[PDB]
């Protein structure tokens, strides 16, 4: 986006991002470039250690045996993606960590979700996982030659608005990580067919005056209420109070049998 | 965790399908190892100070300028050799987890996955690990199985090293 | 001529094991590729190393995309 | 995930320890029960279809909104992947009891599970019956005496039954 | 997406009863009106251009601030962004008038809105004043009566109107 | 969900481009096959009964073995013969709501989509379900473009379960 | 196919690995499996021809409708009793396939795959496959891991098919 | 992100106004500045090795409890990783410095890094400790009067101190 | 991907015929020297980097134009990847001898290496006589009576070497 929301959002680099293409007579340091971004952005950001190299994968990237999109291939059906994204993760959150590594972008409905679990249960990981590759979003964004990045914070073609706010919640900052089994944020918002409020970067922060108390913190908590008192005039409630009085909101939130959705620093 | 009944579930489950018959061939292959497995760990555990200096003393004996040349990555002074007595003690201990485990995946994930950064920053030599390892193949003192495993180990994290 | 050890996969099944060469030509602006972000950079003879169970996939994004498959060799 | 031996390695270096002598004998113990576990695992298995089937059509048969018109098995497509449900928590149940520890079972199926389902609609009391289904279904299996070797698998069954449970009260 | 018909469809297979005479009568009267659901979408597109433009105009000149630099308006791609916001928002009024139903408005475009463009500090308020300017044009364009067949479209310039009111709505 | 006027928006948005003329034909098409769509409808739900039951005998007549065997998938009791009155009357009403869509999208939605899983699961035959869909359409009485697109819903499923 | 050699390898190819001590365990658990496996892969096919004509007429007699009506996909006539008699010596074939491999590699290979969609393609009931299955389940005579990995195969099939 | 330069434009843009007087000569100060500047990145960059190493030794002195089994910086791959966060958060205090911004500081190495530290355990006190140890390290590199030419780096020392003590506090 | 076993059950298939009785004594026999075929696997990786390093060493001692500058092995790059593809073809050369086939070796290292080479400007003579270095080192690794129970291991002895020579003639 612009600067003057992308600084508040905490997204200027994601912006400024540029697509990074594997031309033909590359050189060495061109195809150490591309294997470096693969890896950053298909292992979701990680430290990736060398004996997690896939070596041979990127040999035959080097010899311009395989492309670009079969190293990203080679990449997600590994071991390694495996282990950090799939074998303890539930399922949700792991496709949701495929729409993130390969598409860049978050899931936009509960059909998204109900595909690539049934895809899954009929043929396997492997398959599962070469759908999102062998896709027509894949094909047009990056091609056989272009690293995948991150396109929720711009507006594509074919998109739904909510996936600009559903970006917020897998794409938590530029310093972040897939690394840690995890569940998904968004099962609600994607089961239900609703949007969240974005509190990222500088966004969520709230005004504090002399209301904070003795630390001057003040906590947003965003709980879904009911009927169970006074009158309840929204499902959606958000609270804000200081630290010295979380405990009391939390519990007087408790005995209510309200359900607290997220609780922020504001 | 490259362990055998790990690997056989993480196989199905990304195939998504049940265990079958190759799987349980899996488990009966760790079945029949883990016993010596089990007693190696036991008999590595039980003579694991001894061998841990001893280890030492050799990693000394064969690279003696360790033990004379000031710097932090030398043993030269008791801190140093308080450091290196903790990392043979480290190896050690997580080959009798492979041990435990029946695989290379207690190494892997507390010691192989990123030791050549470890090895490089705090420039410490591979190949004083290297001959710790063998010094503790050398005198280990099993037999069979689980001299072959304990073995396996053992050279597994010295290829990693070399 | 490699890539196969990677191309496959790991079905492990003997119909997978195979990866062919498909040479396509023509691979121009259609309408069909109209919101590509990336540029094409060769409509001459490319040569796409396609494993089996993805032959089905790859022939109909280049019969979508307007290219010509001329060729189809084994590896 | 882990297993039954990589669970106590990793206890164990998460203290700087070597496994003690009761923690080695324990595992052996858990060795020597090796065999009944693998033919627990693969009479499971074996009878996976129809533990699933008759699990399913007994839910059917106590809870008849779920198949009328408007329930949450309604449709083929719900009532498939309710079926697909089925087979997924006793799928990853069998791999609890192969490995010995229920991790497998933790994080793949139950981690989020719950909160799907409530968010989706899916009755995850409805769930538990038809787990509890499966899992008395899969305990006459295990036990099944003729064709086997006789001895007591009292503790196979129990840690069976513990990991149905989880299940169970995992999706309500 | 739904459509007139599959709303009416989808509510029927959850209730498991087939379309009622009064449904299917009420389904032949959407049908009846089928020609100025064509005709009104037609002249929304015929001049969408100027719809967005003109509306733009308007909003920058009763709401200065946007356009003054520092603005959210203000800089080509932020202003272009605008135009595209405008022009996006209505090409889904479109598409849902020719539906009959507001679900791809909706489900595509207006979920999601309120929260992305108070992420962004886009003005919801400046948006649904723009939107209400768009409004007002485009009933200006389906409701003239010159070179078309004679007739009474207020149900759908009420409809489209409704789907405008929705979007105006959805953005602050 | 399949029906001329979603799939005209469907096409249109995944091109980011307003509804052209190419759409308003999409539309008028739909326009032109949805009265008679809406008599097949009508005309299958005030026959909806006698199509079933009819339906069901001659699947029983075809098929006899349902009606003496033993089983949980066969219809020789009361509640099997229940369940394949029901289904059929499943079949019948979602065809016209594709009939009143204008399009598969109900057949898709709510019956094709996960069929086989169910038939494989519950041993249920797909030849059945064919000879109801048979039935229906030599007895559904229709003319003209109600036949015509009734008949094309019902030979979907046919071939769906074919 | 899939058997734990393959599997072993594939795996250990898939990390850039040498063959550490789990797959080693693996392959000594296909050790401890493949002289039963052999012995039962023998005994099916001594009597291979026996096991495929009771299994055909178990399918007979538990569907005698297979034998009366006309049909393509009905044995009626000698040539669709020839067709069914090759269909059960391909399934038997087939175990025994998985019987000398290790594991149900071959049975996805040759049989599974691609199962579900010729038999509603041919209009084959799998249940007909199923009893015959179970025939051989309960006539092959086996005892001990014989009988237990062959009958896991042909539970695989049952299985696949229900 | 911005550098020196590109600030006071993205301000003066907001404002809609040309640099005035005293910015574009407060501009040229820090142009007349700028040889020290590169002097201070690259002193730091050819002595970064040594300075994550050392930094890193003193900081597991300080706080052996961070080695110890169980310890955030025990086993290789963990230790690894610590080792790299210091070499990250040492080259983006370089970018500062090199830009004469912090904006690549928030954009990039802070953004979402003490959420990452609390997600994962890392002890983001340690981490500070660390970075000042790193500070102390580099600031007596940079002040270092041998084989350069001599003058008064003050300024651009304060501007490094100042690059790390919000790298620390982001994470403190 | 073939094994011993699978590689006779794809000929009987072919050729739709259950296997003799020749072929499953033959399997038997294979099966009987399988504790062989282990310690040959399990040799051979305990010592892959001493064998790779030491053919590598003496590949370099005799035709020393390789590693002068110009040469295939100079610069760090292609000396790292002459080493990795040396290891490479050990590592193959152990799947093939595990799974008894060698038709992991050939699909996935073999076929299309000399191509490869070719295009490259990698000398196929040179990377054979490797080649050649890590048969002979890996051979009498195998062959070594000491620590091991006695016994006869020339088959399994004439089938690595049968592989390595495959390996050679393949690269050359
Ligand atoms: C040629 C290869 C050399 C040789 C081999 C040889 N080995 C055995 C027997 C065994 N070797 C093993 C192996 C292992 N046990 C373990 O736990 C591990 C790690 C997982 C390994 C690799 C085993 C289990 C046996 C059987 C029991 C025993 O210890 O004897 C033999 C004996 C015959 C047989 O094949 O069983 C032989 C011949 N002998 C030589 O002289 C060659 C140098
Ligand atoms: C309110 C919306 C205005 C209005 C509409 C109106 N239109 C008709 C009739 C028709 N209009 C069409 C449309 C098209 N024919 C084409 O070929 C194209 C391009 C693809 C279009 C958009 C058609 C086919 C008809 C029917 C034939 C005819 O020309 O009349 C009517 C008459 C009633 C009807 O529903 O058909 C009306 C009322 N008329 C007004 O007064 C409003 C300003
Ligand atoms: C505080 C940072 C220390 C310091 C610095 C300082 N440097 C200069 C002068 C120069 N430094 C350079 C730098 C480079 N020349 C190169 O080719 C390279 C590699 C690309 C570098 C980094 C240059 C070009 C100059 C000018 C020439 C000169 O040597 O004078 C000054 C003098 C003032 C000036 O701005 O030029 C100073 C102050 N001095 C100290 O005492 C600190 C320890
Ligand atoms: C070392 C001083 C302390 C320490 C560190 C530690 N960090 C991690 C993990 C991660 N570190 C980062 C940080 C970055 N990645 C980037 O790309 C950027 C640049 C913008 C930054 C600042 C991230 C994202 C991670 C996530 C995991 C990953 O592998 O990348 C770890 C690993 C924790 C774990 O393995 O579970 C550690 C150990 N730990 C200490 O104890 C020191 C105080
Ligand atoms: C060493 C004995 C000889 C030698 C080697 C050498 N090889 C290359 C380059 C490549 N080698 C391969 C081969 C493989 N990669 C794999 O992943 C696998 C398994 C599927 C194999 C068999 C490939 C694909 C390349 C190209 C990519 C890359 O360079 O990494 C080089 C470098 C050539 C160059 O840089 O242009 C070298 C040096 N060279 C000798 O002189 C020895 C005889
Ligand atoms: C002993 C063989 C030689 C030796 C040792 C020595 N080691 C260090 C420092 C470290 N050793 C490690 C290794 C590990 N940490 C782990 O968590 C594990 C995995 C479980 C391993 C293998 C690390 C990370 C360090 C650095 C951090 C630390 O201080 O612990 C030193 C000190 C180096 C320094 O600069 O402080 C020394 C002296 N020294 C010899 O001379 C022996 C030959
Ligand atoms: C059947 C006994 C009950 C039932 C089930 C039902 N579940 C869903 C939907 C989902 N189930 C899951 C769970 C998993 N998927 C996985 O891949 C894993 C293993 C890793 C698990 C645990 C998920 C994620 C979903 C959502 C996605 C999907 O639709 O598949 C449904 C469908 C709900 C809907 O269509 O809206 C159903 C019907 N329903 C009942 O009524 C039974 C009590
Ligand atoms: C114009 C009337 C007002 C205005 C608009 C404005 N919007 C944005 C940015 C975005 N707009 C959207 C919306 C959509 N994207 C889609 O794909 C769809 C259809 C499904 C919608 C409705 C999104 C997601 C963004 C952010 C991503 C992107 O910009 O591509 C901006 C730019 C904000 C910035 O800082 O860059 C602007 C200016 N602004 C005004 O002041 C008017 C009142
Ligand atoms: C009738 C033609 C034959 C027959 C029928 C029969 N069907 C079942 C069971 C089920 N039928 C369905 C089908 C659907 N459910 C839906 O929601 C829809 C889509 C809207 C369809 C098409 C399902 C899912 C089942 C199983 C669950 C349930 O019982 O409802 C049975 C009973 C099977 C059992 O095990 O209970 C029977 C008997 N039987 C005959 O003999 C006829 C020839
Ligand atoms: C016997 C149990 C029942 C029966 C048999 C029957 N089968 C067919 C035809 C086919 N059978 C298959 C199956 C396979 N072919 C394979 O290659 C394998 C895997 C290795 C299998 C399992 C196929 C593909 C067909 C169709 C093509 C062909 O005819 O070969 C028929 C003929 C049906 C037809 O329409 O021609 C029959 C009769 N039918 C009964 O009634 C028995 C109870
Ligand atoms: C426990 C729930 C039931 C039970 C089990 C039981 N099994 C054994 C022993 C063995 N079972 C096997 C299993 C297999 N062999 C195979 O080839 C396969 C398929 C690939 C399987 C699953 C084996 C190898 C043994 C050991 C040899 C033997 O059969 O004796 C025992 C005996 C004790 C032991 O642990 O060995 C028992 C108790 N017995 C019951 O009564 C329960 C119903």
């Amino acid at each position: 986006t612009s600067l003057v929301s992308a600084q508040r959002l905490g997204i200027v680099a994601v912006d400024e991002a540029i697509p990074l293409e594997l031309r033909s007579r590359s050189t060495e340091e061109e195809v150490d470039a591309v294997i470096l971004a693969v890896y950053r952005q298909v292992l979701g950001n990680d430290h990736l250690m060398s004996q997690e190299r896939l070596t041979s994968a990127e040999s035959l990237l080097r010899g311009r045996e395989i492309s670009v999109r079969d190293f990203v291939r080679a990449v997600a059906l590994s071991e390694v993606y495996r282990q950090k994204f799939f074998h303890s993760n539930p399922q949700n959150r792991f496709i949701e960590l495929n729409y993130k590594h390969l598409l860049g972008r978050a899931p936009y409905d509960q059909s998204e979700i109900a595909f690539h679990t049934d895809l899954y249960h009929q043929g396997g990981y492997e398959a599962e996982i070469n759908s999102y590759i062998d896709s027509v979003e894949y094909t047009e964004n990056f091609g056989d030659w272009v690293v995948p990045y991150f396109r929720g914070f711009a507006t594509q073609r074919n998109q739904k608005t909510v996936g600009f706010s559903r970006s917020f919640q897998v794409y938590r900052g530029y310093a972040t990580s897939d690394r840690s089994g995890s569940r998904s944020r968004l099962t609600r918002e994607l089961a239900r067919n609703t949007a969240s409020p974005v509190y990222a970067g500088s966004t969520a922060e709230s005004l504090r005056g002399t209301s904070a108390g003795s630390r001057n913190q003040m906590y947003r908590l965003q709980v879904i209420q009911g009927a169970a008192g006074t009158r309840v005039r929204r499902g959606k409630a958000e609270y804000l109070v200081s630290y010295d009085n979380l405990s009391a909101k939390l519990q007087q939130i408790n005995r209510q049998g309200d359900t607290v959705t997220m609780i922020s620093l504001a | 965790m490259k362990t055998p009944l790990t690997e056989a579930v993480s196989t199905a489950d990304s195939q998504g399908r049940f265990l079958s018959s190759t799987e349980l061939q899996i488990a009966f292959g760790r079945l029949r190892q883990a016993n010596a497995g089990l007693q190696a760990a036991k008999a590595l555990t039980d003579n694991a100070q001894s061998l841990v200096n001893g280890a030492a003393q050799a990693v000394y004996n064969k690279f003696p300028y360790t033990t004379q040349t000031q710097g932090n990555n030398f043993a030269a002074d008791q801190r140093g050799k308080d450091k290196c007595a903790r990392d043979i003690g480290y190896y050690l201990r997580i080959v009798t987890y492979c041990l435990v485990a029946g695989g290379t995946g207690p190494l892997d994930e507390y010691l192989i996955a990123g030791i050549d950064e470890i090895n490089r920053t705090f420039d410490l030599s591979p190949s004083w690990y290297v001959e710790a390892l063998k010094y503790i193949k050398a005198n280990h003192g099993l037999s069979g199985d689980a001299r072959d495993e304990a073995n396996s180990y053992l050279d597994y994290a010295i290829n990693a090293l070399s | 001529m490699l890539g196969q050890s990677s191309l496959v996969g790991y079905s492990n099944t003997q119909a997978a094991n195979r990866v062919f060469v498909y040479e396509v030509s023509g691979l121009r602006q259609t309408d069909a590729n109209e919101n590509s972000a990336h540029d094409i950079r060769r409509s001459g003879s490319v040569f796409i190393k396609v494993p089996y169970a993805r032959m089905n996939d790859e022939m109909r994004r280049i019969s979508r995309l307007g290219g010509t498959i001329v060729n189809i060799r084994p590896y | 995930m882990f297993d039954v031996f990589t669970r106590v390695v990793s206890q164990a270096d998460a203290r700087g320890e070597y496994l003690s002598g009761s923690q080695l004998d324990a595992l052996s113990a858990t060795v020597a029960e090796g065999n009944k576990r693998i033919d627990s695992v693969n009479r499971i298995t074996g009878n996976a279809s129809a533990i699933v089937s008759n699990a399913a059509r007994a839910l059917f048969a106590e809870q008849p909104q779920l198949i009328q018109p408007g329930g949450n098995a309604y449709t083929s497509r719900r009532m498939a992947a309710c079926l697909r449900d089925m087979e997924i928590i006793l799928r990853y149940v069998t791999y609890a009891t192969f490995t010995g520890d229920a991790s497998v079972l933790e994080d793949r199926c139950l981690n989020g599970l719950r909160e799907t389902y409530v968010a989706l609609g899916v009755p995850g009391a409805s769930v538990a019956a038809g787990v509890q289904k499966m899992k008395e279904a899969a305990l006459d299996i295990v036990n099944d005496p003729n064709g086997i070797t006789r001895g007591d698998c009292s503790a196979i069954v129990a840690e069976i039954a513990g990991y149905f449970d989880r299940a169970a009260a995992a999706v309500a």
